[PDB]
């Protein structure tokens, strides 16, 4: 009992957005209710949006944009649409408090068929929402249906879109589809069909194949996709999901169309002939068929295409399967896709071997088969363009005119692709790990116990001499227990007295530290409060799972005691051009000794694109970021900022393009000290002098650079290149680092923040980000660097929120690593020191009553310090609605500084140690953590979940479980779902936004052009080096520390795209 | 401070006696009986006061009561059952009286004595059990003729 | 029997908790000596006590629970329904000044967090606000403990103070600091006695002006008063 019609809709996040959080729980619920949902996934263009929606021939069109600059977007849409044919497609849109209530009517005016915001939410709740947005777009297109094939033949692509649509839905005349198929017979088109099992890579091989076609074709071939993925009947709608994949479609000269099966069991569309036809007659020049995922006896695509391709995966079990699979006995050509996972070259034998059996072709070589070993997720793979030279080869006989190709036309049937990130010997690395830890618990019971015997029995020893009755019997009972105490166990007992006069004093040698902060009534705080305990074996446990701040297993924290004059504040700032976030950087390091700077970034920088005039881009510069575009961009951006000064810090925001701006970040701090000297001498250095600079600079240079790619799959999407390049890339960092001698610089925070944000509760989000910095440790690792030499250099971040988990999180994250590194990895003290940035929650702000999130950054902020974190950034009030203003800001920065300086409790720097309910919740989380260790670990590993999309799915899971509460009211927030105003004004007034100046605007684009100016002569040949250095295979980064000083951001991430390939979205 | 004086010295007591019955036990796990040991355990059964005996005698039972997701307790010829589990999103238990896992009765009983759980003399956590669920939020009003304040009183009791 | 006025007057917190007890006791002392039972007046008697940023706030509740406890048992020898110390906490006034009222809301939350993990009986918030308790102030200073109530996880549980080192030393330091305080009204004559020298009030008086001192003196930071001032006024 769904919609009246056949009612689908394009689903996307706005240009350069990741937000993908609200769009996911939105689709979920159109797909529930019955409605096909063409999913685009994040970051896409209005010219992509609109290309999608013409082709499908949607009634719906549901965007998210959380960027700002949706405004420009949304009109920009609703313009492409009316301009092309679509003007009966209705626009949905939300972005939560960022659209203000006037741009929601601005909007809507314009032509916007509805933006919801957090209110409207509230009100209709979510099920609400969609059944209003579904009900708007249950109209029939059959209307809009061509009745005669002038049109179609013609080219017109939006009438093939809407005839299909006829088609699909049986409302064509009869004597229209006769005469389709008569024409489409004559038409004498190839029809390549894709088939496969299920998750094999039909669709991200189907979008290789084509890019080949592009390459080698110079785009000259018109080329109609048709996709088709199982519909579930139990809803009535389906998940369309492989034009997600598709990264190679988006050209005039493509068509592609989603088809759901709308059948429980058959794996083509009941009109799938007609459909074939209908692109034939359109005078395509070759039309590709993917099918769903099909059993092993199914092979229904055989009969309606011309040339049919079987594609699998290396795991099919045992070799007799294969004379099971119906396909290997009509399938022309046979891809072995995924030949990057274990057993792919004895599965090829295999497959050969079988095909060869099918054909009775004895008299030929088993490995001439048509069977070839592909890697569709590898860029510019050879395997998968042998099989294009077959496939061309093939098409080529069966009429159809192509230009001698420009590609490498190669030999051979096997991909070449030796890389490897994670040896699957150390497949289970998680696993292991979560072994290392519950067998160190295992032996603290077991030393507590016997601490505990040999005390109790010397004990009796002497009470037993104090009455006369002596017996030695006893004594050798202890003795028996010394040395079943290890070395270090026995030392750590020993060391307890002498550990206690330590901080029992007013002062702390070693070196002298104050241990002693006197209230105003008298009373003497210590900085650190140990434990009264008489059992030894109490002692021992303590000592062993929670011993002193600056003690293994650091689990109060990794230092002795806390900073003296540099607190752990460190506010994340970001606004319009280099020269205004300048600014802010100086408001919020105003009145303090140790300057700690946090930036972030405009949604245009994030994405490595450079500031253009398109409403799609030039609406989103300089906002919710600084925008930063080139080297002199950078160096505005921090100067009167000594970078290698040792009190100076700068922790940067940015993932993708992490490597291009870290370099331009280098480049900056190197030549103020190039600029300083030349002022201290009044000339320039010499070319050695210059050496020295150079040299130090890098060795001294103190910051952090988030760049955790394995989290941008995850959690942020902010991805842009290939997922594997990314890695790549973070490795050469990494490398550079350590050959220079770059130890003050945190090469990647491992985060955890950007998980919880999409929706991962506490326990979710703690376990995959060790997860994910374990997995960099096994990387680099394979990748021959000691473990003391890049270990150091990993930085981590999570998230503070409101549930329990939160207020032990810090603790356990160090005791996990501590242990680990230390048992498991055996890397040394340095390493062993988990050092992690917090930053409060934002999600857990609402648009609604916006003076009540200061309570909860409170407390939030609170918990962080109190297990003492190393780094802590506070939200600002209007977090739902703008970037901090300047007013806002100071209301943050106000929560640590009252916290640090006014609040009594914070001038002990242990107070969770001790509580029986932190150190339970303690060892819970921390077992929870290990579980899901264990859960990735059967999975393949970090990476081998993210295949399967693990991860996502059970953010996303997580994200709805939270969200259907929130409004349900089971979930209590109040001045939400609970103790709402009786006046019924989120915010009533005007309050004040920041967002980017038009000259702020016209200025970079004007510094772009300049910038570009200058250095006209070099460009090219800079970025043609640079594209040699991925060919090759030498360090990136290497390169990228001379690249930035001739090319934009954008020429550097552009040059890349043709040589490290692009990120392909994941659902 | 006498009362504190007590605690420290009847917990003395308490882990010196279990001290002697642990390693007595441990003697006879090896063969050796010397229950000379026994003679001053049982010393210092008397020496433990009549009430703080009663309280380490309690105690394994103290904690099979916070344990569970419920607390029976009988009053009057009824009962008064409470819940003890709150669960996170992310399904852990969080218990709403945490006891602590000391295995020193020394510990055990100098906890005892100095903060009880709420609802337990000497009442240092709470003087109740646990907290009411739901509030004694008074409704304040006072101005003006005691009409005016009258009105107040009874439009905000409505 | 109060000590907000005592607090709000400038007493430290060991002042204000050893001054109210002192009071409570004298009371008791003063019900006695008319030949009254001590089970007949002890379970009615409140208490009203001040919750600001200083240390000693956090474990102040929980010492005068037990002294009151130990002492109507031992001493008085009293019913369980007397030896039950119920009282009201209300958050600081006086730390909540006129520059940066929006940083009030800060303090308030402290102050009000630590007094139901400390398991209190009665909570007052105070306003953001100088002005009349307006409709929208007194709803900044109710969303308070709605937000700690019903949306703050540690507070999900009612013990969490119990185990912490801090918090167990803390309670000990301020118990023994308190009854130290008894012993010098003592030997003033009692609270009636030292009342007569005006003890109580030349202790308040100077323990006011040491605090107004230092925070003249730029020792004891105050957030947006002398220090992180409002860059315009
Ligand atoms: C979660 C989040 C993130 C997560 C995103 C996780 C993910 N995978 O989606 C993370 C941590 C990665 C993140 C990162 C960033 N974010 Co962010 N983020 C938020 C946050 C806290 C909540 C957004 C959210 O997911 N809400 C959950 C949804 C379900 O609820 P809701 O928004 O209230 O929406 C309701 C209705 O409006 C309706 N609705 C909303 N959308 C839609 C769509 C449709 C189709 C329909 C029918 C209905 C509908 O549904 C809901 C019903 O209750 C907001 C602040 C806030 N609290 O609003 C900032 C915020 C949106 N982010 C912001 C910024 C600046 C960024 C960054 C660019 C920062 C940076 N410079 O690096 C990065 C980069 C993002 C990127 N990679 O592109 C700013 C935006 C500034 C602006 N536009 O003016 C915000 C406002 C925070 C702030 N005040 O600074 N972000
Ligand atoms: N390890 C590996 N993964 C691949 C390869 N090709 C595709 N994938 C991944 O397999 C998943 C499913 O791909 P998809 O194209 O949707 O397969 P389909 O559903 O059968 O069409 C995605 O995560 C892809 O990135 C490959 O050659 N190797
Ligand atoms: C993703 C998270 O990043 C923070 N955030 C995003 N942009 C900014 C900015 N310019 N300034 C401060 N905080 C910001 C918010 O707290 C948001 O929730
Ligand atoms: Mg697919
Ligand atoms: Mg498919």
């Amino acid at each position: 009992r769904g919609p009246a019609n056949k009612v689908r809709f394009v689903t996307a996040a706005s240009l350069f957005d990741g937000h993908d959080a609200s769009i996911n729980i939105m689709r979920r619920i159109l797909q529930s209710q019955g409605c096909e949902v063409i999913h685009l996934g994040h970051n896409r263009s209005v010219q992509e949006v609109v290309t999608a929606a013409l082709q499908e021939d949607v009634q719906g069109i549901a965007i998210s944009s959380y960027q700002g600059g949706h405004v420009e977007y949304f009109k920009y849409m609703i313009d492409l649409l009316r301009e092309h044919g679509g003007e009966h497609i209705q626009v949905f849109g939300g972005g939560g408090g960022v659209i203000v209530p006037d741009e929601i009517r601005e909007l809507q005016a314009y032509g916007v068929a509805r933006i919801y915001s957090p209110e409207d939410g509230q009100r209709m709740g979510l099920a609400g929402m969609i059944t209003d947005m579904a009900q708007r777009c249950d109209i029939d297109l059959t209307r809009y249906a061509p009745t005669t094939l002038d049109t179609v033949v013609a080219g017109d692509r939006r009438a093939l879109a809407q005839l299909i649509t006829a088609l699909e839905n049986g409302k064509a005349d009869p004597e229209l589809v006769s005469a389709l198929h008569a024409q489409a017979k004559a038409a004498a088109v190839p029809v390549l069909g894709i088939t496969g099992t299920g998750g094999a890579g039909k669709s991200s091989l189907t979008d290789e194949l084509i890019r080949r076609f592009r390459l080698d074709q110079d785009d000259a071939l018109s080329i109609a996709v048709i996709s088709i993925d199982p519909s579930r009947r139990k809803s009535g709608g389906a998940l369309l999901g492989d034009r997600i994949r598709m990264n190679a479609i988006n050209h005039p000269n493509i068509f592609m169309r989603s088809l759901a099966t709308r059948e429980a069991g058959s794996e083509i569309s009941q009109a799938l002939p007609d459909v074939i036809a209908a692109c034939k007659a359109a005078r395509f020049d070759l039309v590709i068929v993917e099918t769903s995922g099909i059993g092993q006896g199914d092979a229904a695509i055989v009969p309606h295409v011309d040339l049919s391709l079987y594609v699998m995966t290396p795991e099919f079990g045992a070799a007799s399967q294969l004379e099971k699979i119906d396909m290997l006995d009509f399938a022309d050509f046979v891809a072995i896709n995924k030949f990057d996972r274990k057993g792919a070259q004895d599965a090829w034998r295999d497959v050969a071997k079988q095909v060869q059996r099918n054909r009775e072709q004895w008299h030929s070589r088993a490995e001439d088969m048509p069977v070839y070993g592909t890697q569709a997720s590898r860029f510019n793979d050879d395997g998968v363009t042998m099989l294009y030279q077959g496939l061309v080869g093939a098409l080529g006989a069966r009429g159809m005119s192509l230009k001698p190709g420009t590609l490498p036309n190669l030999e051979g049937r096997i991909s070449t692709g030796q890389n490897v990130i994670v040896p699957p010997a150390r497949s289970r690395y998680l696993a292991e790990l979560a072994d290392t830890v519950r067998a160190y618990h295992r032996r603290v019971v077991a030393q507590s116990k016997l601490a505990r015997e040999r005390q109790q029995l010397r004990a009796a020893h002497d009470m037993l001499q104090g009455a006369g009755h002596e017996s030695a019997a006893l004594e050798t009972l202890a003795s028996e227990r010394d040395v079943s105490l290890g070395a270090v166990e026995r030392k750590l007992l020993a060391m307890w007295p002498q550990m206690q006069q330590a901080y029992s004093g007013d002062e702390y040698v070693v070196i002298r530290t104050g241990l002693i902060s006197t209230t105003l009534s008298g009373t003497k705080i210590r900085k650190v409060v140990l434990p009264r305990f008489e059992d030894e074996g109490e002692i021992l446990k303590w000592l062993m799972r929670e011993n002193v701040p600056g003690s293994f297993p650091y689990t109060a924290g990794v230092f002795a005691f806390k900073r003296e004059g540099e607190d752990p504040t460190r506010m994340f700032a970001g606004e319009g051009d280099a020269f205004r976030t300048n600014r802010r950087f100086k408001l919020v390091s105003e009145g303090m000794e140790a300057k700690r700077l946090s930036t972030a970034f405009d949604s245009v920088t994030l994405y490595g694109e450079d500031p253009h005039e398109r409403p799609d881009i030039y609406g989103k510069v300089g906002n919710s970021g600084v925008s930063i575009a080139t080297l002199e961009d950078m160096k505005v951006l921090y100067d009167g900022f000594d970078l290698t000064n040792p009190s100076t810090s700068v922790s940067m925001t940015i993932n993708g393009p992490a490597p291009t701006i870290l370099a331009m970040f280098m480049n900056t701090a190197i030549d103020q000290q190039i600029d300083r000297f030349r002022a201290d001498n009044g000339r320039d250095p010499t070319a050695d002098e210059e050496a020295k600079i150079r040299a130090w600079v890098l060795q001294n240079v103190r910051g952090t650079v988030q760049a955790d790619i394995l989290k941008e799959d995850q959690g942020q999407n902010t991805c842009i290149f290939s997922t594997e390049f990314s890695l790549k890339v973070m490795g050469d960092i990494q490398e550079y680092f350590v050959h220079h001698q770059v130890r003050n610089f945190y090469s990647v925070s491992i985060s955890g923040y950007h998980i919880a944000e999409a929706g991962a509760n506490p326990i979710s989000q703690l376990a995959f980000t060790l997860a994910n910095g374990f997995t960099y440790v096994e990387a680099y690792l394979a990748r021959g660097m000691h473990i003391d030499d890049f270990a150091p250099n990993l930085s981590f971040f999570f998230s503070n929120g409101m549930d329990p988990e939160y207020s032990v999180l810090g603790r356990v994250a160090r005791r996990i690593w501590a242990v680990t590194m230390r048992d498991k990895y055996g890397a040394n003290d340095r390493s062993q020191k988990l050092k992690y940035h917090i930053q409060t929650s934002g999600r857990s702000l609402h648009a609604q009553e916006i003076d009540f999130n200061d309570i909860r950054t409170t407390l939030q902020a609170l918990i962080a310090i109190y297990d003492n974190c190393n780094s802590l950034h506070t939200n600002a009030y209007d977090e739902a609605i703008t970037t901090p203003t300047a007013e806002s800001v100071r209301r943050a920065l106000a929560i640590q500084l009252i916290i640090n300086r006014e609040w009594g409790v914070a001038k002990c720097e242990n107070p969770n140690q001790g509580s029986f309910l932190i150190e339970e919740l303690t060892d819970l989380v921390e077992e929870a953590v290990l579980q899901e260790f264990e859960r990735i670990a059967e999975r393949g590993g970090v990476l081998g979940a993210m295949e399967t999309g693990y991860q996502r799915g059970k953010i996303q899971e997580e994200s709805l479980y939270y969200e259907q509460l929130k409004h349900d009211g089971t979930l209590p927030i109040i001045g939400v779902n609970t103790f709402r105003n009786p006046n019924g004004d989120p915010t009533p007034q005007t309050l004040e936004l920041a967002r980017s100046s038009e000259d702020e605007k016209q200025s970079q684009l004007h510094r772009l052009t300049e910038f570009h100016g200058a250095h006209q002569a070099d460009a090219e040949a800079m970025l043609a080096r640079l594209r040699q250095a991925v060919i090759d295979n030498r360090n990136v980064f290497a390169v990228l520390m001379d690249a930035v000083r001739v090319c934009s951001l954008g020429q550097i991430t552009h040059a890349l795209f043709e040589v490290g390939g692009q990120y392909r979205r994941n659902m | 401070r006498a009362y504190h004086r007590r605690v420290v010295a009847q917990s003395k007591l308490a882990r010196e006696r279990q001290q002697l019955r642990a390693a007595h036990d441990m003697l006879q796990g090896a063969g050796h009986e010397s229950a000379a040991l026994e003679t001053l355990a049982s010393e210092r059964d008397v020496s433990l006061g009549a009430v703080e005996r009663k309280l380490l005698a309690m105690w394994p039972q103290m904690q099979q009561a916070y344990s569970g997701d419920e607390y029976v307790v009988k009053i009057r010829d009824k009962e008064i059952r409470t819940g003890l589990i709150s669960t996170t999103l992310s399904g852990t238990k969080i218990r709403k009286v945490v006891l602590p896992r000391f295995e020193d009765e020394g510990e055990i009983l100098k906890w005892l004595m100095r903060e009880n759980v709420p609802g337990s003399f000497p009442y240092t956590a709470g003087v109740f059990a646990f907290k009411r669920e739901g509030d004694p939020t008074r409704m304040f009003a006072g101005e003006g003729d005691a009409f005016r304040t009258n009105r107040r009183f009874k439009l905000v009791s409505e």
